RNA sequence: AAGGUAAGUAU
């Protein structure tokens, strides 16, 4: 049935979203905002803040793959994650890609941002302290 | 606190004066510090507008940012010191005081 | 220091010699990184790095997280006790702390 | 004057009107250690008050 | 320690002396192995990249290069001089001997400043230069 | 007749969230001692910790 | 020529007189240094057992190994100059004002 | 003094522009700490 | 599929618009600044001391110091054993 | 008395593979050459034990690739993977070093397990925390006996009866013992004088320090 | 016994 969809998220998110959203013609009818939150919840925080507990975080949020950034990435990657499936979701209520290579190429840009993210910070090179200096300087008047 | 709190404005000014009283007697002032004492001259010149900020801050605020710790080195035992952000420290002074 | 120049002399004994001109200053670089991380409580993982030179690495973070543990414990038991210190070793220990 | 807990003092001074909402004062002066890095040698008592 | 460049002749010495016209020549004498000049030696390479631009470091070891033992009194296990456009620029740290810093310091920044002064001093035109910092005593209380 | 006097060990290290905030719906309004407890669930910073 | 002599004369004789406890005293502390040595090894016998396990490195590996950079942006590293500033005159004003008190 | 306060200063220059209120303490006390019976020892008179 | 260029009146391919007006409105100001990176960062001189310089140095280290390295321990400053 | 209850009961037996190893700055040639010489050859000590001495892997020095530091875990046979004649353990003594393999010849009737959780390092006496996930009712060994070994031994199962558990710093250490009653399978956790009813899946979740195991 | 050298240019 979504073949494309299958691939990003696996079966069982996708068999969640699917059954939450009321059907794969009513995901794709759907922004990828509205996609995000799907299966989420109204936790209560008991003397909490409200980041301890997870808000706007739904299915995809805890699927396999967002789950396996760190958690200060998680938010990003449920965004993108999200996009992509909705992306997948709108191929798929068309029976188009049936093979999955739209899956495919949606999950190969989803791995290689993630490994964007997780790439390691370049070579910064250290700033000297500046020389002393007693030479004039004319600086400017005015307002 | 109601928002006709007779008041309010008595605990603004304390909960104000009480944050300022660490620069009473300073002669240099840091950037962070410059811009906690001017939010505190604007809290001050505009008190409705101050007390309409807190109480959104206590109705709806349940996510804050992080705070720094250091420790101040009494040579007997560490004393944690906590660094709350100038905004949330304005909603906190003055709910200390109500 | 001992450690540090133990911990590089060893390295950069068994590293190939046409190699040693471009990359001594990396693996002290790797080293003062994998300290820094364990001082920041923060994980550590090159992914490049072999095996090998990380667990030296490895030994070396911990044999001076050791030592570093030990001698913030020894100077803070000294400056309770009255012990006539400086300012410097004072920062340091009450940053170790 | 000068003499007395509260000093008699504070009843002249200009902030009375003001400081008489300043309930649990005490406390925070000497909870002002975990704010201000500095060391208050007069954390048990307020000039003011 | 073993970052830092090294000067393995006296002639070598001399002209790491003579060729920096606009930077000061920061000379430890020692030996690598001594933990004072360890000490001294991890101060430097902390600071080597900082003040690059008006200072260069070089370690010189005093037994394979015994030539300036005599001239210099280098008597001591660590040793730091100034040198400025083949002028050794004297500092008053305020420990009775103003040529040399004979012991190992524990502050980057503390070396930081002096090698600043010591810049300063010597692009006026002077030999002597007062330390910002006093080391009749080590404020140990 | 006999003197005891000690500490609350661990005090505030030991206060409980969720029953600090339930023991303030006591005594304050539920959205102020909300504000509260949330407060105390924040991240802890010093330099690169 | 005869300097030498004289000094070669006279480091003997030193030597020599030296020679009353020398050989005890230096087993001693061979005998000693490997009773601290077993409590507290060397560092680099420590490190033995990894630096053997370096040889396996193959020079590929050897030349893959990444450079650190660092993770602090341009703000971290190279803050912009922290300028100080004169406190506001109203504390002066209000320090002045705080001395001022109610005739009744 | 005052002007210097607001100017960008590394920190030796700072180090050496916190020794005037020192200088003018140790010159307004000057003819008590200069003194043969506080300071036991040899004289060296100030050139010029 | 020419589209007529808004910074200059010419025409390219729609392959290339994008391009086209990201370097058509390049200043100037970044090849002077990228000249002057470049002058900076292969003028300035080495501070700490090449690998094989820092190997020796080690080597000479470890001779020297026989109460971390080797396998007999002689004194701190001597290199007999 | 060579055989008494003791002995009987806990006495086992191992075969202990020496290999001396030469200094680390000598050349592999020379290596070789000395490695005719029997000082660094394969030396062959059986040894019996009162009990088997398990060491945990260091525990891990930072935190998981997730920023939230995760309680070491490592299989029982992983820890177990000494006794054999794969895995070679080197010995860093002070002065040198050496290839000590062990292998199993004689399992007692009855097995103790002491994890070597106290370690001393250069400066002071450190715990390892690593947790041992360990299976309380069904070990086998066999894999571990030699082929020699394996045929006398028709027995190699072991069930857990006891396993004593320290919890805490080791200046402030606390012991306790999750004890079997035998004909029940509860499981009773004995802390000083207290008897708590513990379900079997919790002990492994604890901090082992010795472990006894029954053939049957 | 020290922490108490002005840095010079000329003759």
């Amino acid at each position: 049935i979504a073949p494309n969809l299958s691939i990003i998220i696996g079966a069982s998110t996708a068999a969640k979203i699917m059954g939450v959203a009321g059907g794969l013609t009513n995901l794709s009818k759907m922004p990828a905002c509205n996609i995000m939150l799907l299966g989420a919840q109204r936790k209560t925080l008991s003397g909490f803040s409200s980041t301890s507990v997870l808000p706007h975080t739904g299915y995809i949020y805890h699927s396999d793959i967002v789950q396996s950034l760190p958690p200060d990435l998680r938010r990003k990657a449920a965004r993108l994650v999200a996009a992509k499936c909705t992306l997948a979701a709108r191929v798929d209520s068309f029976h188009e890609s049936t093979e999955g290579k739209v899956g495919y190429e949606l999950k190969d840009e989803i791995e290689r941002k993630f490994d964007k993210w997780q790439e390691p910070p370049p070579v910064k090179q250290v700033k000297p302290l500046p020389a002393p200096l007693d030479g004039q300087r004319k600086k400017r008047g005015g307002r | 606190p109601p928002l006709s709190y007779k008041h309010d404005t008595k605990l603004l000014i304390l909960a104000l004066e009480r944050l300022k009283e660490a620069y009473s007697v300073k002669s240099r002032l840091n950037q962070s510090q410059r811009e906690e004492l001017g939010l505190i001259e604007q809290a001050y010149d505009n008190p409705h507008e101050a007390l309409s900020r807190i109480k959104r801050h206590l109705l709806t605020q349940r996510a804050f940012k992080e705070v720094g710790i250091e420790f101040m080195d009494l040579y007997s035992h560490l004393v944690p010191v906590y660094d709350v952000e100038p905004l949330e420290k304005i909603t906190d002074a003055y709910l200390d005081q109500y | 220091l001992e450690l540090r120049a133990a911990v590089m002399h060893d390295i950069l004994d068994m590293m190939p010699e046409g190699i040693k001109q471009n990359k001594a200053r990396t693996i002290l670089q790797h080293l003062s990184e994998a300290w820094r991380c364990w001082k920041a409580n923060i994980p550590w993982k090159v992914p490049g790095l072999p095996t090998p030179i990380e667990n030296m690495i490895l030994r070396y973070v911990k044999a001076k997280a050791d030592w570093w543990t030990n001698t913030a414990h020894y100077n803070r038991e000294r400056i309770r006790r009255g012990a006539t210190v400086d300012k410097t070793v004072c920062k340091k220990n009450l940053g170790r702390l | 004057w000068d003499r007395g807990i509260p000093r008699i003092n504070t009843l002249f001074q200009k902030d009375r009107h003001t400081l008489a909402y300043d309930k649990g004062w005490r406390v925070r002066t000497d909870f002002k250690q975990y704010q201000v890095l500095k060391q208050n040698p007069f954390w048990w008592t307020h000039q003011r008050h | 320690s073993y970052m830092l460049p090294h000067l393995h002749n006296g002639w070598q010495v001399d002209q790491a002396i003579l060729s920096e016209e606009d930077r000061v020549v920061v000379i430890r004498f020692g030996h690598d192995w001594d933990p004072t000049c360890m000490k001294m030696d991890e101060v430097l390479y902390s600071i080597a990249e900082k003040v690059k631009n008006f200072a260069v470091i070089y370690l010189v070891d005093i037994t394979e290069v015994p030539d300036f033992n005599k001239m210099y009194e280098l008597y001591d296990p660590c040793t730091v001089m100034f040198f400025f456009r083949n002028k050794h620029i004297m500092i008053d740290l305020g420990t009775g001997n103003n040529n040399k810093i004979n012991w190992a310091m524990e502050d980057k920044q503390e070396m930081v400043d002096i090698i600043e002064t010591v810049y300063r001093g010597a692009r006026k035109g002077r030999g002597l230069v007062v330390s910002p910092k006093d080391y009749s005593t080590k404020y140990r209380y | 007749n006999v003197m005891l006097e000690s500490r609350f060990e661990k005090m505030y290290e030991k206060i409980d969230l969720t029953l600090l905030n339930r023991l303030l719906r006591l005594i304050v309004d539920h959205n102020i001692a909300d504000y509260m407890t949330a407060k105390n669930n924040v991240v802890i910073n010093y330099k690169d910790m | 020529k005869d300097d030498e002599e004289a000094d070669a004369i006279y480091a003997a004789l030193d030597k020599r007189m030296d020679e009353r406890r020398k050989e005890r005293r230096e087993q001693r502390e061979k005998e000693e240094i490997e009773k601290y040595r077993m409590e507290r090894p060397k560092i680099q016998q420590q490190f033995s057992d990894l630096k053997r396990k370096l040889a396996e490195v193959t020079e590929e590996e050897w030349l893959s190994i990444p450079e650190v950079g660092d993770a602090r942006n341009k703000r971290q590293r190279n803050p912009r100059y922290e300028k100080l500033t004169p406190v506001p005159d109203s504390f002066f004003a209000k320090h002045l004002q705080t001395g001022e008190n109610h005739t009744s | 003094e005052e002007s210097m306060k607001w100017k960008k200063l590394t920190n030796a220059q700072r180090s050496g522009l916190n020794q005037i209120p020192n200088r003018r303490f140790t010159l307004w006390w000057s003819p008590t700490i200069n003194r043969a019976n506080v300071y036991v020892g040899f004289q060296v008179q100030l050139d010029l | 599929e020419y589209l007529v260029s808004p910074i200059t009146g010419e025409k390219i391919p729609a392959s290339k618009m994008q391009e086209h007006m990201r370097i058509g409105l390049l200043d100037p100001r970044w090849l002077e600044q990228r000249d002057r990176s470049i002058r900076e960062k292969q003028s300035d001189d080495e501070v700490y001391a090449p690998g094989l310089d820092i190997e020796s140095s080690l080597k000479q280290l470890a001779e020297r110091r026989t109460d971390i390295f080797g396998v007999e321990e002689t004194a701190i400053g001597k290199k007999i054993g | 008395k060579k055989k008494t209850i003791v002995t009987d009961v806990f006495q086992g037996s191992m075969r202990i593979f020496t290999k001396k190893l030469p200094h680390p700055d000598l050349p592999a040639e020379e290596k070789e050459q000395l490695l005719h010489n029997d000082e660094y050859q394969e030396t062959m000590v059986e040894s019996t034990f009162m009990y088997l001495t398990l060491d945990l892997p260091t525990a891990p020095l930072y935190k998981d690739e997730k920023e939230q530091l995760i309680i070491p875990q490592v299989p029982l046979f992983n820890i177990l993977a000494k006794f054999n004649g794969i895995t070679e353990k080197e010995y860093k003594t002070y002065k040198e070093n050496f290839l000590k393999r062990f292998q199993l010849t004689k399992l007692p009737p009855y097995l103790i397990f002491c994890i070597k959780r106290f370690t001393k390092n250069n400066f002071f006496v450190e715990k390892n925390p690593t947790i041992v996930n360990f299976p309380i009712t069904n070990v086998d060994l066999r894999e571990y006996l030699s082929e020699e070994v394996q045929a006398v031994h028709k027995n190699t199962t072991y069930d857990l009866i006891a396993n004593i558990v320290h919890d805490g710093k080791p200046s402030e250490g606390s012991y306790r013992i999750h004890v079997l009653h035998h004909g029940t399978g509860k499981w009773y956790e004995l802390q000083d004088l207290q008897v708590t009813d513990i379900l079997p899946q919790m002990i492994t979740l604890s901090e082992a320090y010795i472990q006894i195991w029954k053939r049957r």
